[PDB]
């Protein structure tokens, strides 16, 4: 029932009608040598290093582009394919200059991988070389054009999936050039991710430029916290330093793509840190003191204060173990009255049962569906790779687009619906269109950000979207079960640090004047001491210095992202664990065990020591925590699509806008970024 | 599991055996203590052979009881004889080394991540 | 003969020190380092500890170290085999997974065309 | 071809065929496999019952001499599910041939001494007790070579991290020659050498 | 050029044993607190 | 003090625990009608012995079970502490 | 606090550097395209390799070899 039978190398084989020699003489494991060819992209024929010999026919075929009809014998080993395969990578080595030693990508390259095993032997030529000249694109991609074996990978792949279109192929003959034929610098997210394309050193990396090479370094796979998608990662380390990072090819979140931000931004972790603990002294004067002495310090004033004066706030990238011993610990006084750094609105949910409070149609998602909705946000410098996930599928096959408010940049043809909160609510029934487009969508899609839910009318949009997905659903209203409404965050460690229980939104504090807070949100310029009450101390926990640092009592150091074994959430609620690479500098400590330090030093003795008696109590206080990727079928947003009808708010009347447009203020945002001085090289390369 | 054991058949003549051997150390730690030349307190001798036996008390199983057994047996070769010079022995009372913390809050200042 | 069946789960004890129940091992397929295609490096499922402090050594500057494992790769041949040697030795573990790709559907082709929205322009 | 290449050569490669044909003819209730090195070199997978049995009857014979043992060893695998391995290794005076003998075994199972059979095993066995830890039962004698006295890790098996797990040094602070753990003054670095594309096709393990 | 013009020693202590150190820049640069106002 | 909070757990399958599922169509948007202060918790999964727990008092953890029940079995099963 | 170790030993360091030395060279010119780097004299230097200098004025001296070279 449709599939054929077709020998490779005198073994049958089952084949979909219409998959090439290469997937197919892929199933059997072997690689026909690649140049041209690649998954994620499009298949065009210029390398010539995959010649398979096909069976009794005196022409040599291609096995990139061509299909397999009803079973030829295809025959990878004999004497004919042997005689192609060392005849193309003997032309290729024509020009290619005598580079190697010191071409950064000295250790992976395909002109070596290959022309060792397959191929030639030594040279004749003997005398010849063009060489071209380079130029430059930006502070990041470095490049050498004298070498480029031309396969074309880079090119088709801007016109590809980031959008962006600008490189080009000018010439003819043995010259032709790939860079760009103005002067125009190509700046982009996930154009920083070019150079894991290009097969020979070509395009190399600026920052890493010349550090070392890669039989040296250790890959510890890991995770990428500052935004929502997360990744997979590899670090790397040579010293017991941070070298480069990569991605890891996982095959829902991150394709084969990692975004920029999170490549480039490890230069900032080893710059400007906090190595100590720093004791508080009255004046201006802030010291070090041993690690025994500033911890009861800050012991004491525990037993004094009770009840909702003492609050902690924690907003950041923290991780979902020390939003426990934290918890407990100052849950077991009795003061909760707490929050973290972000505003998720809340009236009849946005705790129990989430079935709003997260992404529901996955990532996968997105690849079966048809007209989408998208409001009050920019989606691609917030979650870079939800964006190129709709790229890849609005291309490939046919997609619909329509974004409310503030129209922007985006790669793909959409059209700006209209731009105020008022638009939402006439869309309930005919007008404004779209009208029954929505309506006869097969499998309707919404997305709301972070950004525009935080207004002041956010409760209203939050139940005024919903409507519209009820609207929907209640008809059929897919097919189908197929869930509709949903959200996407902007920030790193949130769908962790909420869904524990913790309210949303910095309000509890905004009401009273409690005394002492522990600040880990941190660097949000959201409570300052001048809106706190009198001098009463904040205490500052994390790793940087960066807003905070110097406005605050006590401050205790921590380990950043690539120190300790943690758990974060991405947006769909999986369960991804980092793991511990560099051991943390100096005298810092990781977070959950300066908790317990400081509750035994107290009066309450929490229930743990190592780490298994950690996740045992994550596990009591949430089932999820502890399994690890995997989305459990969950919808319930219909009995919280009434009951947050509850209260009656209306609107604001204000255009949305998001806060991040064009790009200058996609680099500095979070922390690691700020002190980061590369981004301050590429800033500043942007502003003139 | 179907495989030959090696001396004993099941726990008895296993636990016969470890018995028996702990009497050849028993008998014999002090004839040592005079003859390396090495001060100690005799009866810490016998602390020591009887804290050994003591350690692994889980085994559930022959041939393991059997295996553990032939290193013990051996070791009356050498140290009733003298192929030992002090130092292989004294090795078994450990005079140097700094103590370990083994507690929670002592380990906190000192060392990272155990 | 003496064949004498019986069950106790292996476990082995004492050659080794502390360094039993210390720690967490390890057991991943390794993830291809993508700066280049070969895709031969897969295949076995190895295991690998946890990484503990190297400092600097005040001297020189090479990064001295204890945690006497810390380098040794085994190599297994496949899961059902490979937590075979976690318990027959007696430490704790976890676990990851395999991953190989979609299917998936790729045509040349299909880049000309009369209505469809996939046209490519300078290849 | 001829020119870099090593010269084969065919004779060699037909007899072995043949002697070794027949002895999994005439002793069945051991031999489970027997196959030809390409280089002409037998190798005899033999159950581990036979080991006193199997080389007495290569001990004696008009058909096969197999006198001189040359050289006893072994190889220990993970995920083999037997760890172990052992290989003896005979000469033929007469014939002018070398045939090795491959049995398998595990930590726990005993293994029986061959020591009467030929008395250059007396070494050879008590080696292996010290590295590997295999137990060889009736073996006239079992103690401690090649090791010192405080090695209780049985090192070249594949868990021993290369380094031991005490370093030793001096101090006068008594008069011993005492023993703390082990602290280097490098790394050791770890390098990383396994190229992909997996250049012999010959040996492609199976499909899957 | 680039060579000497007389000689030196392997001497033991000459004063001058060279004693060898490190020739590398920092690592991790650690924070600078902030000065005197509050 | 209390109580604080209420944390339903539950499974997604093996049936037995159904009453839960059956008593959010039964009493959450009715029982939570009210009470527009308590928050309530349903998590996941503890996929057997779906335990209710509550806490408070300083952090006390109060664990009861339900293994197989009916619908209204645990409506009157929570005022138990609701009350309180 | 490292600095008492060489205290007494005077402290062997490089009195030459070559940070930059090289600034002093007579860049020197062709009249053509490209050019053939082997340096220091044949079959004791760098590997050939050919540069293009054309851009206005510049050169590239090929990053083994160091030397000022343009035309
Ligand atoms: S770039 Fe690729 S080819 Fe050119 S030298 Fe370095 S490795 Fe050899
Ligand atoms: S980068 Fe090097 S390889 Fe990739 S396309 Fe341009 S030239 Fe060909
Ligand atoms: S690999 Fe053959 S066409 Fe590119
Ligand atoms: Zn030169």
């Amino acid at each position: 029932s449709n599939l054929i039978e077709v020998f490779v190398d005198g073994q049958s084989v089952m084949v979909e009608p219409g998959t090439t020699v290469l997937q197919a003489c892929e199933k059997v494991g072997m690689q026909i040598p690649r140049f041209c060819y690649h998954e994620r992209l499009s298949v065009a024929g210029n390398c010539r290093m995959c010649l398979v010999e096909i069976e009794k026919a005196p022409k040599v075929v291609a096995a990139c582009a061509m299909p397999v009809m009803k079973g030829w014998n295809i025959l990878t080993n004999s004497e004919k394919t042997k005689k192609a395969r060392e005849g193309v990578m003997e032309f290729l080595l024509a020009n290619h200059p005598l580079d190697c030693p010191i071409c950064d990508q000295g250790g992976e390259c395909d002109l070596q991988d290959q022309s060792m095993m397959f191929g030639s032997d030594r040279s004749r030529f003997l005398e010849g070389k063009r060489a071209v000249e380079d130029k430059n694109i930006g502070p990041l991609v470095k490049t050498i054009m004298t070498r480029c074996i031309q396969c074309t990978r880079c090119i088709r792949f801007a016109s590809e999936i980031a959008g962006v279109d600008d490189l080009g192929t000018t010439g003819r003959g043995n010259d032709m050039q790939v860079g760009t034929y103005i002067e125009k610098m190509f700046m982009s997210e996930l154009s920083g991710n070019i150079i894991d394309i290009c097969p020979v050193g070509a395009l190399t990396s600026k920052p890493y430029a010349f550090t070392a090479r890669p039989w040296e370094t250790r890959k510890t796979e890991s995770i990428d916290v500052m935004d929502a998608v997360g990744s997979n990662i590899v670090v790397s380390t040579r010293t017991g330093e941070v070298m480069r990072i990569l991605p890891r090819m996982h095959e829902d979140i991150n394709e084969e793509w990692i975004s920029d931000k999170t490549r480039f931004a490890y230069d900032g972790l080893k710059r400007q840190r906090l190595t100590e603990p720093m004791v508080r002294n009255e004046k201006g004067l802030l010291t070090h003191t041993t690690w025994e002495d500033a911890l009861s310090r800050v012991a004491g004033m525990l037993q004094s204060f009770q009840g909702n004066d003492v609050a902690a706030i924690a907003g950041g990238l923290v991780d979902a173990e020390a939003l426990i011993a934290l918890k407990d610990l100052l849950n077991r006084v009795d003061s909760d009255t707490l929050c973290t750094e972000e505003v998720f609105p809340t009236a009849g949910a946005g705790t129990d049962l989430r079935s709003n409070y997260l992404l529901n149609t996955t990532i996968a998602g997105v690849e079966e569906a048809d007209v989408v909705l998208l409001v009050g946000t920019n989606p691609r410098f917030e979650a870079p790779l939800f964006n190129a996930r709709i790229r890849k599928s609005w291309l490939h096959n046919d997609l619909k687009v329509a974004l409310i408010g503030s129209p922007v940049d985006l790669t793909y043809r959409y059209d700006h619906l209209g731009d105020s909160p008022k638009i939402l609510q006439d869309i309930a029934s005919g007008s404004h269109p779209f009208s029954q487009v929505l309506q006869e969508a097969k499998k309707p899609m919404v997305i709301l950000g972070s950004s525009a839910l935080q207004r002041n009318d956010g409760a209203a949009i939050l139940a005024a979207v919903s409507n519209i997905a009820q609207k929907i659903r209640t008809s059929s209203g897919v097919t189908g079960d197929w869930k509709v409404m949903n959200i996407l965050h902007r920030i790193a460690s949130q769908v962790a640090a909420l869904d524990l229980g913790y309210k949303p939104g910095v309000e509890a504090i905004q009401k009273n004047p409690p005394k002492m807070l522990f600040l880990l949100g941190a660097d949000g310029g959201c409570i300052t001491r001048q809106d706190l009450p009198k001098d009463c101390f904040i205490v500052y926990q994390g790793h940087h210095g960066d807003v905070g640092a110097p406005i605050a009592d006590v401050i205790l150091p921590g380990a950043a992202y690539t120190e300790k074994s943690a758990t974060y959430v991405n947006t769909e609620g999986r369960a991804q664990q980092t793991k511990v690479a560099v051991t943390p500098p100096g005298l810092a400590r990781e977070d959950w065990k300066i908790i317990r330090a400081l509750s035994e030093i107290a009066g309450m003795t929490l229930p743990y020591d190592t780490l298994d008696q950690v996740r045992n109590r994550l596990e009591e206080v949430s089932p999820n925590l502890v399994r690890y990727d995997d989305v459990e079928g969950a919808n319930y947003f219909q009995q919280a699509s009434e009951l947050s009808k509850l209260v009656n708010q209306q609107l604001l009347a204000d255009p949305l806008v998001p806060p991040q447009l064009t790009i200058k203020d996609f680099y500095m945002t979070d922390s690691i970024s700020r002190a980061s001085q590369t981004m301050a090289k590429c800033v500043k390369a942007v502003t003139e | 599991t179907s495989v030959k054991p090696i001396f004993s058949r099941d726990m008895n003549e296993a636990k016969r055996r470890v018995r028996e051997l702990y009497r050849a150390w028993y008998r014999e730690v002090p004839n040592t203590v005079h003859l390396f030349q090495l001060d100690i307190s005799v009866k810490q001798g016998r602390d020591k052979v009887r804290e050994m036996f003591k350690k692994n008390a889980h085994i559930t199983d022959p041939r393991v009881v059997d295996l553990l057994v032939i290193k013990g047996k051996m070791e009356l070769e050498e140290t009733i004889k003298v192929w030992k010079q002090r130092t292989h022995v004294m090795r078994f009372f450990h005079e140097t080394e700094a103590p370990r913390p083994k507690d929670f809050l002592s380990k906190f200042y000192v060392g990272h991540d155990p | 003969i003496t064949v004498d069946e019986k069950l106790d789960i292996t476990t082995i004890t004492g050659v080794p020190e502390e360094h039993i129940k210390t720690r967490k091992a390890r057991i991943f397929v390794p993830a291809r380092n993508n700066m280049q295609s070969g895709v031969n490096n897969t295949k076995k499922w190895k295991m690998e500890f946890d990484t503990r402090e190297r400092w600097e050594n005040p001297l020189m500057g090479w990064a001295s170290t204890a945690d006497p494992l810390s380098n040794l790769v085994l190599t297994f041949s496949t899961k059902e085999d490979a937590v075979a040697f976690a318990e027959k030795n007696g430490w704790s573990y976890d676990v990851e997974e395999r991953k190989v790709p979609k299917p998936k559907s790729k045509s040349y082709g299909a880049n000309f065309s009369w209505n469809k929205r996939t046209r490519v322009s300078t290849k | 071809t001829r020119p870099t290449v090593r010269p084969r050569n065919d004779v060699a490669h037909k007899q072995l065929s043949a002697f070794g044909e027949y002895v999994a003819e005439i002793l069945p209730k051991y031999v489970q496999q027997v196959q030809v090195s390409c280089f002409n070199e037998l190798e005899i997978c033999i159950h581990p019952d036979g080991v006193i049995p199997v080389l007495t009857f290569l001990r004696d014979h008009s058909n096969a001499q197999f006198k001189s043992l040359a050289d006893l060893t072994a190889v220990d695998i993970p995920t083999r599910q037997n760890r172990f391995e052992i290989v003896y290794n005979l000469l033929s005076l007469r014939f002018n041939s070398r045939i090795r003998v491959k049995t398998y075994t595990d930590e726990l199972t005993p293994i029986e001494s061959s020591v009467p059979v030929y008395k250059a095993a007396n070494w050879y066995e008590r080696e292996i007790w010290d590295m590997f830890g295999v137990f060889f039962a009736n073996h006239p004698d079992l103690r401690r070579i090649l090791t010192d006295y405080g090695f209780e890790g049985h090192p070249f098996r594949k868990d021993f991290p290369l380094s031991g797990y005490v370093e030793l040094r001096y101090d006068d602070e008594v008069k011993r020659v005492v023993a703390e753990p082990v602290e280097l003054a490098q790394e050791f670095r770890k390098f990383d050498l396994n190229s992909p594309w997996e250049a012999f096709p010959a040996y492609r393990q199976p499909p899957e | 050029k680039f060579i000497w013009t007389n000689h030196k020693f392997n001497l033991s202590g000459t004063p001058q044993q060279y004693v060898p150190y490190s020739t590398t820049r920092k690592k991790i640069q650690e924070w600078v607190p902030p000065s005197t106002p509050y | 003090l209390g109580l604080r909070e209420i944390r339903i757990h539950l499974c997604q399958r093996s049936p037995g625990s159904q009453g839960v599922r059956d008593f959010i169509e039964k009493r959450y948007v009715e029982l939570k009608k009210a009470n527009p202060d308590l928050p309530i918790l349903i998590r996941e999964c503890s996929d057997v012995q779906p335990k209710l727990w509550a806490r408070y008092a300083f952090g006390q953890e109060k664990n009861v079970s339900l293994n197989n029940f009916s619908a209204d079995q645990v409506t009157r099963a929570l005022e138990n502490v609701l009350s309180s | 606090y490292r600095k008492v170790r060489f205290v007494g030993r005077q402290k062997e360091v490089n009195e030459n550097f070559a940070i930059d030395l090289i600034a002093e060279q007579p860049v020197s010119q062709v009249g053509s395209r490209v050019i053939s780097c082997d340096g220091g004299g044949g079959a004791l230097g760098h590997p050939r390799v050919y540069i293009n200098l054309d851009k206005e004025t510049k050169t590239g001296t090929c990053g083994y070899c160091g030397l000022q070279f343009r035309q």
